């Protein structure tokens, strides 16, 4: 969840 | 390419001094350039259009971007 | 229209010479000898001169478009990744776990009677 959180924000 | 030819086209105005035994410069000179023609990125299609693909792709680019935005 | 304008000077620069040689070519006198054709070279410099600088635009222009189709790439190249991460999103996620909620709960409630049921059948087993 927090990941693709991360991944949301981030291009990766 | 293209800056070189501009180059090529002053160098090519500033030649041919007189007559005697002398260099064939200026038959080289043409055949140089004339490969350049050959080979200039864009002769091949009008710059209008060109320009027009730009901000076509650019649409879906912002468009990607913008539903990126509603993707958080 | 540029490749044109450079076999007319080739074209007017050899007849040029072949006058100013040849003392019988006086008969055959076509272009590259008179003031008229000369003009015509200034002329075709000019539009030589300008169909350059319209080209140099293009090129800039078409670069432009490579730094676009590399974003849509970059754009693009993470969905790969994210196809990868929802088969994975929905594999980790216990689905109908209802059955397991009527299953497990039901034996859980009672937990005291399940003790005393099977306090009065003890050593079932041989």
């Amino acid at each position: 969840l927090e990941r693709v959180i991360e991944m949301i924000q981030n291009c990766l | 390419f293209l800056p070189l030819v501009h180059n090529i086209i002053k160098c090519m105005d500033k030649d041919s001094p007189e007559v005697h035994q002398d260099l064939n410069a200026l038959k080289s000179k043409f055949q140089e350039m004339r490969k350049l023609i050959s080979t200039m990125p864009g002769i091949h299609l009008s710059p209008e259009q060109q320009q027009q693909q730009l901000q076509s792709l650019r649409e879906q680019v912002r468009t990607k971007n913008e539903l990126l935005q509603k993707y958080k | 229209r540029l490749l044109s304008a450079l076999e007319d000077l080739e074209v007017l620069s050899r007849e040029l010479i072949e006058m100013l040689a040849i003392s019988r070519n006086q008969k055959l006198l076509q272009a590259g000898e008179e003031n008229q054709v000369l003009e015509l070279l200034i002329h075709r410099d000019g539009e030589f001169q300008e169909l350059m600088k319209l080209a140099l635009n293009q090129g800039k222009i078409h670069h432009e478009m490579q730094v676009l189709e590399k974003e849509v790439e970059k754009r693009d190249s993470d969905i790969q990744q994210l196809q990868k991460q929802l088969k994975e999103a929905e594999q980790i996620l216990a689905t109908a776990v209802y059955q397991a909620k009527e299953k497990l709960k039901s034996i859980e409630k009672s937990s005291e009677e399940i003790i005393k049921y099977a306090h009065r059948i003890s050593a079932s087993n041989a």
